Formats: C-alpha cells, sequence, structure tokens
C-alpha cells in the first residue's frame, strides 16, 4: 500500500541506484587491477632487462643499388641492393585434422532482478511506521521481462550415486544418463556420427545407493535376490527379498505391432532393415548376411552383389566377423570397417597443387582407402559451398539424398587425390553396418609411386 | 614527441613491417629494420634527426612480399639476426653481421603475417598464417616444435600473435572474431621444447615429432565484431583492436579470475575499457608500446599517429597526443618504439618512413 | 620412389631414411578423444559420476575400436583390467554397474558378464 505510480516510481529510483551503485565497485575494481597489474610488468620487465643488461650483441653494420630520399631535404643515401638466393616454396595448403572415420556436424539481468526485489522489499518493510504490489511495479517499469507471475517464481528461484547424495529413485532414473546418450551402433557415449536418439525398444530386451542399485537390478535380475546380493554387495539372499516386499540414409525402424510393410520407413525408403533394426526377427526385410567361405569379392556373394561390406554379426562363415587382430582376413569385402588403408604419399602433384601417390602396388578393384570428412545436411552444403566458391575449389562430396562429406576441414589423406577424367581409381559408397561411406577402389593396377586420381564428376551426380 | 625525418624507399610499394633491434648494446646505435615490397632494409639511428641507411636486401623471386620482421641473436655468437616473411609463405633468417640468407623454413602452406621470437630463448620462433594456424620453430635445431591449430584453432586467418612478459603463453588473434591463449608451459609444451634441442637428425631415420595443439587452453568471439588484427599482452590484461576504431584493453574470464586458473572452457570476458581514435577501420594497421610498456602508439588510414601514456589508470582519461605532419598523408601499417623510448617510427603504405623524437 | 615426398601433418619434406608419412596410423587420433572427453563435460545434466565412466569408456572403445556386437563381451571384460585401476581410485564402481546394466538393456552383453566383471573388479579392489 502506497500507491502504483509511487511504487513504479520506486522501482525507477532504486533500480537507477543499485545499477549506479555496482557502476562504481567496477569503476573501482578495475582501477585496483591496472595497478596491481603495472606491478606486474615492472617486476618482470626489470627481469627481461636484467638479462639483456648480460649480454653484448654486436652492432650492425654498413655494406644491383637501392636508394633511399627524404622528404625533409637530407641527403639522398644509395647502397648496394643484396639479393638472397631463391626458395622453392610448396603448393598452398590450408589447416586439416586427421580422421579416419566420419564426424557429423549440426546446422536487466537475474542477478540484478533479485537485489532490486528485495531493495523494494525493506521499504515495503520499512513502511510500517515478499509483497504483491511489488512485483507489479517491476513489471511495469520492465514489461519485457516478464509478468508478474512470471517474476513471482523467478524470485523464488540428476543425481549421481557413487556420491554422498545418491537420491532412492526409479530405475529409469538412474540409467537414464546411459539409455539416451548412448550409440547402440558405435558402442560409445555421444557418438560423433549418430544424432538421432535411440528408440525406447532399443534398450529392453537403505541409502539411496541400495535403494536405486535394487530398483535397477530387479529390472535386469528380477527376483534372484541371490545374485541380485552378489551384486547390490552389502545385503542378502534374505534382505533384498525383504526389501523387495515393501539412395536414402539407413536409420532403424521401431514400429511396434506393426509388420515391415509399406509404411515401414526402411522400405519406403529403399533400405534393407539391419540388425539396429525393432522390428521382428523374422523380418521379410532384414538382409541375411553370406554364407560365402571365403573372398566375397564377386556377384556369387550377396553382400557384394548389393553393394554392402559384410556384416560381422550376421556374415559368421566368410571370415568377416573373426581375428580382429590382422586387417587381411579370409574376407576380403571388410576393408572398410576394419580400416585396412593402404600407405599413402603426399608431394606436390603433377598436375596442380597436392597430389597423392600410392607408396605400394596395388590390383584392379583393390580398396585403396575410405574417403573421409564430416557428414552435413544437404542445406549446410549449400550455406558452405557459397564460401567455396570463391576458390573455385571444393571437397564436397554426395553421401546420399540427405548427407554430403565434407573433407574441407577434416578428412584423411586421399583427399589429396586429384580429379581427372581418366583417373586410375574410382569411388564406390558402400553401405557397412548401416552407414554409407565411400571406398576409393583401383580402376587398374597401379604400381609403386603412382599419382592417383579419381573423376570428380560421379561424386557430384546427386541428381 | 617531434617530427624530424622521413625517409622514401625506392620501391613505392606499402611497407608493413618496422621493428627497431632491441638487443643493441648500452651504447651502440638504434638500429631498426623495414619489410615491404620484396625487401628487408636495415638502418641506423643518428642525432639531430639523421636516419643513415645501412643494409638492404631484396629477394630473388620477384612475387615474394614481405609482412614482417623480428629481431634475434645467436647466443654463441652474439650476432643480431633478422628474420622476415611474407606472402610465400617463407621464413628467412637474415644475418647482418655477414650479410647472408643463413636458414629457411618452408612449411606454413601460405601466407605469414607474423613473427615473434621468444621473451627468453632467442631461438624459438613463432609464426602466425594464412593457413589458419600458428607455428613454434626452435631455429637452432632446425625443427618444429609445434602446430597451434586444428579442431579448436582458429576458423579462418590468423592475423597477430604474442609472448607474454616471461614466455609462458601465447595470445593469438584473426579473421574470425576470435583471441586465442596457448599456454607453453604445460609439461606437453616444455617437454617437447627439451626433446627438440635434443633432436639430432645424424643420429636417427626418424623425423622429429611436431606436437599438434589442436585445443587453445582459452578461446572468444566477443571483444570485437570484425576479424582481428593486432592484439599484444599489457602485463595479464589484453590489448586488442579490429576496425572498429578502437583497442580494447580485456581479461578472460571474471573480473578477479587469476590467467593462469582460467579454465579452457571458462565462457567469461571481462573488458576493462578501450582507447578511442578515428578513422582506422581498414584491416592489417598495427599498434606496439616500449620495451617498458607504458607508452602505446598506433597509426592511422590518413597519416596520423596516436600515442597514449599507459600510465594513468582508466582509458577514458588516458593522456593521448595526436602526432601529425603536413607531408604525412599516407596510411601507417606500423609503428615501433626504440627500446629506451627516445625514438618512435612509423613507416607508410607509400614507403616513407617517419622518425618521431621524444622530449 | 624417385621423388620428394612430404608428412602429411606439417609439409615438411621426407628425409629419405622414410618413405613411411604413417604419421596417421593413429587409429584414435589425439583429438578426437580430447574433444570427446570435453563433449560430455559440457552436457548439464549428468553427474561428474556418470561423466567420468562414459569418458573412460569412450577413450577405451576408441582405443581398440571394436565394431561387432559380437565384441562386446570381451570389451567389459577388457575395460575392466585396463581401467580397472582408476574406476576403483576415483570412486566409480557404482556407475561403472549403472553402465554395465544399460549395455544389457541394448542387448549387447551376457549377464554373465554383468558381473563376471563386477567380480574381477572387487577382486580387483582388494589388491591394494
Ligand atoms: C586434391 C587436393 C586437395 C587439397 C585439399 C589441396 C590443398 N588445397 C588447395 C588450395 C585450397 C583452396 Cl584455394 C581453398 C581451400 C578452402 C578453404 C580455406 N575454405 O574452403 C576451401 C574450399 C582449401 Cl582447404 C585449399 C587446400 O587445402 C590440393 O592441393 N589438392
Ligand atoms: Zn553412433
Ligand atoms: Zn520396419
Ligand atoms: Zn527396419
Ligand atoms: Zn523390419
Ligand atoms: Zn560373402
Ligand atoms: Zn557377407
Ligand atoms: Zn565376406
Amino acid at each position: 500500500e502506497k500507491g502504483p505510480i509511487c511504487w513504479r516510481k520506486r522501482v525507477k529510483s532504486e533500480y537507477m541506484r543499485l545499477r549506479q551503485l555496482k557502476r562504481f565497485r567496477r569503476a573501482d575494481e578495475v582501477k585496483s587491477m591496472f595497478n596491481s597489474n603495472r606491478q606486474k610488468i615492472q617486476e618482470r620487465t626489470e627481469i627481461l632487462n636484467q638479462e639483456w643488461k648480460q649480454r653484448r650483441i654486436q652492432p650492425v653494420h654498413i655494406m644491383r643499388e637501392c636508394s633511399v630520399t627524404s622528404d625533409l631535404d637530407f641527403p639522398k643515401q644509395v647502397i648496394p641492393l643484396k639479393t638472397l638466393n631463391a626458395v622453392a616454396s610448396v603448393p598452398i595448403m590450408y589447416s586439416w585434422s586427421p580422421l579416419q572415420q566420419n564426424f557429423m556436424v549440426e546446422d536487466i539481468n537475474d542477478e540484478i532482478f533479485v537485489e532490486l526485489v528485495n531493495a523494494l522489499g525493506q521499504l515495503d518493510r520499512r513502511d510500517e511506521k515478499p509483497s504483491d504490489k511489488i512485483f507489479e511495479a517491476i513489471s511495469s517499469m520492465f514489461p519485457d521481462k516478464g509478468t508478474a507471475e512470471e517474476l513471482k517464481e523467478k524470485y523464488k528461484e540428476t543425481p549421481n550415486i557413487d556420491g554422498p547424495n545418491a537420491k532412492s529413485v526409479q530405475r529409469e532414473q538412474s540409467l537414464h544418463s546411459f539409455h539416451t546418450l548412448f550409440c547402440r551402433r558405435c558402442f560409445k557415449y555421444d557418438c560423433f556420427l549418430h544424432p538421432f536418439h535411440a528408440t525406447p525398444n532399443t534398450y529392453k530386451r537403505w541409502s539411496g545407493a541400495e535403494a536405486s542399485m535394487f530398483r535397477v537390478l530387479i529390472g535386469t535380475y528380477y527376483d534372484n535376490f541371490c545374485a541380485i546380493a552378489r551384486l547390490i554387495g552389502t545385503k542378502t539372499c534374505r534382505q533384498v527379498y525383504e526389501f523387495r516386499v515393501k539412395v536414402y540414409n539407413y536409420q532403424p525402424c521401431d514400429h511396434p505391432r506393426q509388420p515391415c510393410d509399406n509404411s515401414c520407413p526402411c522400405v519406403i525408403a529403399q533400405n534393407f532393415c539391419e540388425k539396429f533394426c525393432q522390428c521382428s526377427s523374422e523380418c521379410q526385410n532384414r538382409f541375411p548376411g553370406c554364407r560365402c567361405k571365403a573372398q566375397c569379392n564377386t556377384k556369387q556373394c550377396p553382400c557384394y552383389l548389393a553393394v554392402r561390406e559384410c556384416d560381422p554379426d550376421l556374415c559368421l562363415t566368410c571370415g568377416a566377423a573373426d581375428h580382429w587382430d590382422s586387417k587381411n582376413v579370409s574376407c576380403k569385402n571388410c576393408s572398410i570397417q576394419r580400416g585396412s588403408k593402404k600407405h599413402l604419399l603426399l608431394a606436390p602433384s603433377d598436375v596442380a597443387g597436392w597430389g597423392i601417390f600410392i607408396k605400394d602396388p596395388v590390383q584392379k578393384n583393390e580398396f585403396i582407402s575410405e574417403y573421409c570428412g564430416e557428414i552435413i545436411s544437404q542445406d549446410e552444403a549449400d550455406r558452405r559451398g557459397k564460401v567455396y566458391d570463391k576458390y573455385m575449389c571444393s571437397f564436397l562430396f554426395n553421401l546420399n539424398n540427405d548427407f554430403v562429406v565434407d573433407a574441407t576441414r577434416k578428412g584423411n589423406k586421399i583427399r589429396f587425390a586429384n580429379h581427372s577424367v581418366n583417373p586410375n581409381c574410382y569411388a564406390k559408397v558402400m553401405m557397412v553396418n548401416g552407414d554409407h561411406r565411400i571406398g576409393i577402389f583401383a580402376k587398374r593396377a597401379i604400381q609403386t609411386g603412382e599419382e592417383l586420381f579419381f573423376d570428380y564428376r560421379y561424386s557430384q551426380a546427386d541428381a | 614527441f617531434k617530427c624530424v625525418n622521413s625517409l622514401k624507399e625506392d620501391h613505392n610499394q606499402p611497407l608493413f613491417g618496422v621493428q627497431f633491434n632491441w638487443h643493441s648494446k648500452e651504447g651502440d646505435p638504434l638500429v631498426f629494420a623495414t619489410v615491404g615490397s620484396n625487401r628487408v632494409t636495415l638502418y641506423e639511428c643518428h642525432s639531430q634527426g639523421e636516419i643513415r641507411l645501412l643494409q638492404s636486401y631484396v629477394d630473388a623471386d620477384a612475387d615474394e612480399n614481405f609482412y614482417t620482421c623480428a629481431w634475434t641473436y645467436d647466443s654463441n655468437t652474439s650476432h643480431p639476426l633478422l628474420a622476415v616473411a611474407g606472402s610465400r609463405g617463407i621464413i628467412r633468417i637474415i644475418n647482418p653481421i655477414t650479410m647472408q640468407c643463413i636458414k629457411h623454413y618452408v612449411g606454413h602452406g601460405n601466407a605469414i603475417n607474423e613473427l615473434k621470437f621468444h621473451p627468453r630463448d632467442p631461438n624459438l620462433l613463432l609464426s602466425v598464417s594464412k593457413d589458419h594456424a600458428l607455428r613454434l620453430w626452435n631455429i637452432q635445431t632446425d625443427t618444429l616444435v609445434a602446430i597451434f591449430g586444428g579442431v579448436e584453432g582458429h576458423r579462418d586467418e590468423v592475423l597477430s600473435a604474442d609472448y607474454d612478459l616471461l614466455g609462458e603463453k601465447i595470445m593469438s588473434c584473426g579473421m574470425d572474431h576470435s583471441l586465442k591463449l596457448w599456454r607453453i608451459n604445460s609439461k606437453r609444451m616444455m617437454n617437447a621444447i627439451k626433446e627438440s634441442y635434443d633432436y639430432n637428425p645424424n643420429k636417427t631415420n626418424r623425423p622429429f615429432i611436431s606436437q599438434k595443439i589442436h585445443f587453445p587452453d582459452f578461446s572468444t568471439r566477443d571483444i570485437h565484431r570484425n576479424y582481428v588484427d593486432c592484439v599484444r599482452w599489457l602485463g595479464d590484461l589484453i590489448l586488442s583492436k579490429s576496425c572498429e576504431n578502437a583497442i580494447v584493453c580485456w581479461k578472460p574470464g571474471k573480473m578477479e579470475d587469476d590467467i593462469d586458473k582460467i579454465k579452457p572452457s571458462e565462457s567469461n570476458v571481462t573488458i576493462l575499457g578501450r582507447f578511442d581514435y578515428s578513422q582506422c577501420d581498414i584491416w592489417y594497421m598495427r599498434f606496439s608500446m616500449d620495451f617498458w610498456q607504458k607508452m602505446l602508439a598506433l597509426g592511422n588510414q590518413v597519416g596520423k599517429l596516436y600515442v597514449w601514456d599507459l600510465e594513468v589508470e582508466d582509458p577514458h582519461k588516458a593522456k593521448c597526443t595526436t602526432l601529425t605532419h603536413h607531408k604525412c598523408g599516407a596510411a601507417i601499417r606500423q609503428t615501433s618504439f626504440s627500446r629506451d623510448s627516445s625514438i618512435l617510427i612509423a613507416v607508410c603504405d607509400d614507403a616513407s618512413i617517419w622518425r618521431w623524437d621524444r622530449l | 620412389h624417385n621423388r620428394l615426398y612430404f608428412h602429411s601433418d606439417t609439409c615438411l619434406p621426407l628425409r629419405p631414411q622414410e618413405m613411411e608419412v604413417d604419421d596417421e596410423d593413429e587409429k584414435d587420433p589425439e583429438w578426437l578423444r580430447e574433444k570427446t572427453i570435453t563433449q560430455i563435460e559440457e552436457f548439464s545434466d549428468v553427474n561428474e559420476g556418470e561423466k567420468e565412466v562414459m569418458k573412460l569408456w569412450n577413450l577405451h572403445v576408441m582405443k581398440h575400436g571394436f565394431i561387432a556386437d559380437n565384441q562386446m563381451n570381451h570389451a567389459c571384460m577388457l575395460f575392466v583390467e585396463n581401467y580397472g585401476q582408476k574406476i576403483i581410485k576415483k570412486n566409480l564402481c557404482r556407475n561403472f554397474m549403472l553402465h554395465l546394466v544399460s549395455m544389457h538393456d541394448f542387448n549387447l552383453i551376457s549377464i554373465m558378464s554383468i558381473d563376471k566383471a563386477v567380480t574381477k573388479l572387487r577382486e580387483m579392489q582388494q589388491k591394494l
């Protein structure tokens, strides 16, 4: 009770006071530190100037011609012009980071608002001689910072389990950070390749530290408290018993109680369902894998035929799933996923700029390297190609209808391979455990030390 | 300050760099050096404004175009050395006592925009480039100690850099609006320096291993709103300029935050105030200070040359004098105080040199 | 073979005692690691406790570079061997368990694993 005109006048008088108060605080805070900064100089510069006193550096002395004049009538000087003998430069290259696998890229304050409130607050108190007529005045003077309500509570103003504050919670709340933030596909947390969050179905098959670990372990173990105990640590085949009673990109499909028919994303997108899909195991659209015995580099093998590498979890027989030891293995069709690239050498091109040379021979159709870079939306590639055209240059390469791989900022050494309409290498995009990747393959045999080329034009027909 | 001479080199090309030799003995004459076109030129300063031409070099290649230089010495010989470089992305170390080009370094994949030697180790050369990277060389053992850049380095041309007084940290600036802190007193870096001194090629078949430091110890795009083209430390505070016609004085972190505790994810900057001036909104115009860091001088796109006195407190009341002269109308690209602050050389877009004297 | 080759990461020329510019046998190039442990720390949304395990797991999965579902079991056994000390010392045993259980709900490891590992860890904690 003082009248709205009055209160809003106070808001202004007070805010304008605090602000001006804090203005001076900092005014000095700065003055303070410019000084305590100066001493720092003095004390250090002296250290340098000492070191320099110790030293005894020879004076520079006087020596095709060069002259120098003087727009102040001083005598023209003339002197011998020495030539520094030529040095060779190398071609232009901008900074890049090394990749071995694609990498995905996407496309009045609170602190004072409170002081003013408590300022106002003390006057409403000092009246008698957290009010509501106050939040209204502040809303009048800063109608943008919100209304009375929105300020009425702005003012008023994810556990851990190894630490002391481990609440007792749901099981789906102890495993939350893990469930959402983990890639069933690369087995990494917050992976660098897969932005879409895993559907719910992709992860289903005392003190809190104890109650939680309980409500969690029962989800996995259920009623075998013999084990629920062994794990929970300090409880018993009993006590737990007692606590008891109280070309389109691929993305996995998750349509429960729906068959993979004409409404399924994978079938619409013209892709095979993969292991990562949450559909039946009977699914008619899953890719079987091959039962080859070895090789897998011909139309004989269904995987190669369908332009897929073998899958280490379906092609159990060709050698693709064993021997995580060598990159030479029975199955010649998993060079990308295991990453068995050939040694490459970088030297100035024989045509232009930088080029790339293979170090050891290579048969027709043999794999040479993956072409790696950042995965970006078709729109990012737009935006970026505007900046790129300046250079009459481009290291964009279509991956599929949804993604482009751009080797400008990051990639691997096969990006130094130059364009030609008469290449000795070619690019084939393959599906590889649910990822489209670009494999660079030789087009004819190739010998020690040859320069590598492929025809950038097809990698540019995303028509 | 009074203007007391003005020189013109015969080539009529912009002079981007000028640097007094701050290693001269007490008693030896004040020598400074100039780069522009494809030339490096030394000058001895004498009394009554006389400036005496000492030496001058020209690059065999006609399309070289030197933007910067820096003075160091050879510990074991007491000879000055002048490093220079420019658009061909090549460093030369010139030995003026002998008139040779004694070393050179190919490596940067584009133009070098600045060069700075280590405050306390004559042999560590930092080079800033249009390839988006810094690079720290060890010029005794001829080894590339470190490339500062990568996934969290500069997204665009790096225009400038500076060691702090003691040689512990570097800050860099460039066309992406960013300034960056790179420590070189981490165990990794000091270890790479030591290791670099040990490298003996004649005793191994393996190329020295260069540190790829992909991550700055601190970053910000919040001081200026445009390419940043000069930066130098003032103590543990930082001075930096863009084209918005003001040198800004700021520190990383919050006001009381200590430069050595600032964490690589700190997202606060604190602006301590700025120096105002006008008509300097073309890019690539650099400032400087004394060895004692009491004087700050900046030149103009139209021949003006400002000099502030850093001794005061606030930037606002910063003592500023504006040196001017009827004949100096060229843009000033860079300035340089003799070590004893007695002299002030400025160089211009038109080959001109202007010498100012104190008292 | 008769030509002048340069290291792809510095552009310095190759002295003859090479060939070999595989300064990118970097299965897990250093920056990708630093990048990942930085990105995890950026969540205001995750205990320092579930972070340090996510960080360590990722570094682990990156170093060896598993690629198949049928490697996960051996990978957990490997995780605890190589990173077991730290999990203990840094007080990250329970979180590590919520990891092991999550990896089950995702259908990667077996139940005989999800404790055959918890065993080997305490069997290691006491070793100190
Ligand atoms: C086959 C082959 C591949 C590569 C990568 C090089 C080296 N090189 C050529 C020159 C070049 C320009 Cl003119 C502009 C950019 C550039 C920036 C910077 N931002 O977008 C682009 C686009 C970049 Cl990256 C480069 C670059 O690195 C080579 O010589 N040959
Ligand atoms: Zn992923
Ligand atoms: Zn489906
Ligand atoms: Zn599917
Ligand atoms: Zn299906
Ligand atoms: Zn097969
Ligand atoms: Zn197969
Ligand atoms: Zn196969």
